[PDB]
């Protein structure tokens, strides 16, 4: 299935947290590889970007086939500030509308493990919005089990209204390496 | 059959960026692609244009690089663009508007991928400010002028183009070749800017020039027109005295006083009447 | 204004004489409109049994007013039979076309030597074309199908759109000999058919008879873009001046199939159906689809039908024509 | 118009079909018929008449009944002094003419 997908990666001050062997930033780069490697496994004509969550909310690398540069790019990653968002998927969803490939399906991965200060009404907006725009958002959740999960699965939930299936979320606990989870996630298991 | 009223309307910025490929490189026949639309079997809408590398000596086409090619309208298609390559340009620095065996050879190559694809040669150096040398054309087939057919159909008297040029002629129009007639749209918007050209800043509009060059100016301009007194007084006096020669012969290798006393009344009044007007605006709006 | 009321003063004086200048008080008529006065005047000729001049003033009639003009006088007499019905084929063409083809048949003084010269020097398709044009300007109504008989080979050598010329040529020599329509144009692809249906209007040019209704039909059945030009062609030229409501909605489905070779001929056939006519739903249909369309044969078509839909209406038309001009 | 309109379609120029106007003078009696009449006019047989088709000069002509009559030539057109039909409209308005006839 043509697939045009971004990684939004959240790597705030919390990123340096060690629950995930070594530590989170090393866990969610070999997230990353795992989840870049199943899509290039996919239809090679599939396209990934890279969009990082910080007090800046910017975007690394823009749809590309290949995967080594996306490797580099957030190898060349540090964390610092605060994540936002609420940017980070409206940036992310710009990025899906100006693919070139439009027939390819719209797709978002957030990897979004921290704590998420926006106001429940702005995210079920903003569900809709991407909803409406025929864009499915897979969340990825690790660390604060408890803070914001009760707000992401709002947010899918509102995504979904009766049969939008494709809003997912997948909350891990701490543990080891954030790879097992995503293998045996519902995510890449439809893959 | 093709219709001797194939029209090739080359937009402005095509007819700009042909020029500005042409003029950059110079004696190579530097080329590129024509993007554009067939709208009908009358018409040739060429909307963009985009140069090839130019690999190398280009005295010669350069047999279009594919993946450059496909590159470019890759991303011409994402950020806007969706038109499929319509012919090819290349030019001809001071040549004149023909084709040689490279570039028929070439437009056989885009012919056999698209029966409607047009071969535009532009004329940098010919080119003067009002007329851009620039002619469209396609290939007659040696099939046909040798099986006695003409490869074109004159349903309209469209085919007065210029009565084309000996060099054309020479070099293989009307035989292996045929001229296609090109227009160019308007669109009153981009004129607008193409006016803004030239335009001075009202800093320009308003400024004196510096009063003691100008007075300098005068001084001097006032010394070639008594010189140039004196030299008319000569002329004048020993004109009517003869005229076997006077009439061509006279002033070949010599000063026209009248001419350069002409020229030196008009430039010096424009120039004080032009200041005058202006300090007096100033003075008044500069209160 | 004061024009028509001269036009006025001058008929009711001259209807005021021992000997009433009915040929002046027609001419008058004619160029004022108004076509029941004369239509009244006619009926009273028929009253009085004035055959003679009552019929040279029909013959005028024919002559100089136009086909909108003859139907409303044509209607009028509508609302003794045979004199009646003598007069109506008069005003209606029938037997006035006839006239002019016998005359014209029997008076045929033509000199092939000159084509025969001009085919011996012919070199090139634009010649072929351009003799196959003189000879049809040469024969006219006069039906003599010389050339286009003996020499087949000749006119076989020139295709695409020269079949169309050709046959074109054919309508133009075989006009006037309405009666034989189809039944003639039985002696002879694409450009063929169009050609003969252009051949037909310009045999019935200004005359619309049942061949207007038979290239509606055509025209509707028309599959190529070669005859459907060619129909249109033939249908506004017979239909020119008789605004038809069928025949505009017809022409105008053509013209919306954006296809250049019928739009042209469907901008050509509106301007000339609509001959005069100034109505402003289709000059703004025309103008809209002029300044909507990007087809520039089919600019030149709605350039000349916006021309000649308008053939009158000298003063009342500053406004189209400053628009165009802008 | 449309002839003049054939730089852009050829096939256009059959137009002219329309304005040839066949220059004429017709006689027709009262039955709408052609009667075997002669025009006559007062015109040299070389200012009128098709040159070189592939008493030493009269001025005297006359036409049968179906008549190539010009607008130059129509002027000087007549009739014999006396003869079974007289035009009732003039000779020199031109055009298709009615003839009055005699008794018979």
């Amino acid at each position: 299935v043509l697939e045009s997908t971004m990684v939004c990666v959240d790597n705030s001050e919390y990123m340096r947290n060690g629950d995930f062997l070594p530590t989170r930033l090393q866990a969610q780069q070999d997230a990353v590889n795992i989840v870049c490697h199943s899509k290039t496994r996919s239809n090679p004509e599939n396209n990934v970007g890279l969009i990082t969550l910080a007090n800046d909310c910017e975007v690394l690398t823009t749809l590309t086939p290949d995967t080594g540069r996306i490797l580099s790019k957030l190898h060349t990653v540090q964390p610092k500030g605060k994540i936002t968002f609420c940017t980070g998927i409206r940036v992310a969803h710009l990025a899906l509308k100006h693919r070139q490939g439009k027939n390819h399906k719209m797709r978002i991965i957030a990897f979004v493990g921290s704590p998420v200060e926006d106001n429940e009404k702005d995210l079920v907006k903003l569900a809709k919005r991407l909803k409406k725009e025929k864009v499915n958002v897979d969340i990825i959740n690790f660390g604060e089990e408890e803070v914001n999960t009760e707000k992401l699965t709002a947010f899918v939930n509102t995504l979904n209204g009766k049969d939008g299936t494709g809003s997912h979320l997948v909350t891990v606990p701490p543990g080891p390496s954030l790879a097992d989870a995503l293998i045996s996630s519902p995510i890449l298991a439809g893959e | 059959a093709v219709d001797t009223a194939e029209q090739v309307y080359i937009s402005s910025l095509a007819l700009l960026k042909m020029l500005k490929h042409g003029r950059a490189g110079v004696p190579m026949e530097v080329m590129g692609l024509m993007l554009g639309e067939f709208v009908d079997d009358y018409t040739v809408r060429v909307i963009d244009v985009f140069a090839m590398p130019q690999s190398g000596t280009g005295v010669s086409v350069e047999a279009v690089d594919p993946v450059f090619q496909a590159k470019m309208l890759d991303m011409l298609k994402q950020t806007g663009r969706p038109e499929m390559v319509v012919g090819w340009y290349h030019s001809h620095p001071g040549f004149g508007c023909w084709l040689s065996g490279v570039d028929i050879n070439t437009q056989q190559s885009f012919e056999a991928l698209s029966e409607r694809a047009v071969a535009v040669v532009v004329d940098p150096i010919q080119s003067v400010k009002g007329k851009v040398v620039i002619d469209a054309f396609r290939l007659i087939n040696a099939n046909m002028m040798v099986l006695g057919h003409e490869p074109r159909q004159t349903t309209s008297n469209l085919g007065h183009l210029n009565k084309p040029s000996i060099q054309a002629l020479i070099h293989g129009l009307n035989r292996h070749y045929y001229s296609i007639t090109i227009n160019y749209r308007k669109n009153e918007l981009e004129q607008k800017m193409l006016l803004n050209l030239h335009k001075k800043s009202w800093m320009e509009g308003l400024t004196l020039q510096d009063y003691s060059e100008h007075c300098k100016h005068n001084e001097s301009v006032v010394k070639e027109m008594l010189e140039l007194a004196k030299n008319y007084n000569k002329a004048v006096e020993e004109e009517d005295k003869m005229t076997p020669e006077q009439l061509a012969i006279k002033n070949v290798g010599k000063q026209d006083p009248k001419r350069h006393l002409e020229e030196h009344v008009d430039v010096l009044m424009t120039s004080n009447i032009v200041q005058c007007l202006a300090a007096m605006l100033d003075t008044v709006v500069f209160k | 204004q004061f024009r028509n009321k001269v036009l006025r003063v001058l008929v009711k004086i001259y209807m005021n004489l021992e000997k009433p200048d009915f040929i002046n008080v027609c001419q008058c008529l004619i160029f004022l409109d108004d076509p029941q006065a004369v239509s009244d005047i006619l009926e009273k000729l028929v009253k009085e049994d004035n055959l003679l001049m009552a019929y040279q003033i029909c013959f005028d009639l024919y002559e100089s007013a136009s086909q909108q003009f003859l139907s409303s006088v044509i209607q009028n007499l509508r609302t003794p039979k045979d004199q009646t019905l003598k007069m109506i084929k008069i005003l209606s063409g029938e037997m006035a076309i006839e006239l002019h083809l016998q005359f014209l048949i029997r008076n045929n003084n033509t000199d092939l030597m000159i084509l025969k010269n001009t085919k011996d020097a012919v070199r090139n398709s634009v010649c072929h074309t351009a003799t196959v044009i003189a000879n049809s300007f040469m024969h006219c109504g006069t039906t003599s199908d010389q050339f286009l008989r003996d020499n087949l080979e000749w006119l076989a050598r020139a295709t695409n759109w020269a079949k169309f010329t050709a046959t074109a040529s054919l309508g133009v020599i075989h006009k006037g000999h309405e009666k034989e329509a189809l039944q003639l144009m039985a002696t002879y692809s694409a450009y063929q058919e169009g050609g003969g249906l252009y051949a037909l209007g310009l045999i019935h040019a200004n005359h619309g008879g049942d061949i207007i209704d038979y290239l509606l039909n055509q025209l509707k059945n028309a599959s190529n873009d070669i005859v459907r030009h060619g129909g249109s062609l033939g249908l506004g030229l017979a239909a020119m001046g008789t605004a038809r409501q069928d025949v505009y909605d017809l022409l105008k489905t053509n013209l919306y199939q954006d296809d250049a070779v019928t739009g042209e001929a469907a901008g050509l056939a509106l301007g000339l159906v609509m001959l005069g006519s100034k109505n402003a739903q289709a000059i703004e249909d025309m103008v809209g689809y002029a300044q909507e369309t990007q087809h520039e044969k089919i600019l030149r078509g709605l350039a000349v039908g916006i021309a000649l839909v308008m053939y009158g209406r000298m003063e009342e038309a500053d406004a189209l024509i400053e628009s165009l001009c802008r | 118009l449309v002839f003049t309109q054939f730089w852009f379609w050829f096939p256009l120029s059959h137009f002219l079909s329309l304005a040839y106007t066949p220059t004429c003078v017709i006689g027709l009696n009262k039955d709408l018929k052609m009667p075997k009449v002669q025009y006559k006019s007062n015109c040299k047989p070389s200012t009128f008449a098709y040159p070189a088709p592939l008493e030493p000069e009269p001025n005297f002509q006359l036409l049968d009944n179906p008549a190539r009559v010009m607008p130059a030539q129509l002027k000087v057109l007549t009739m014999p002094e006396t003869c079974r039909y007289q035009p009732f409209k003039p000779l020199s308005i031109g055009g298709i003419i009615i003839l009055k006839d005699t008794s018979e």
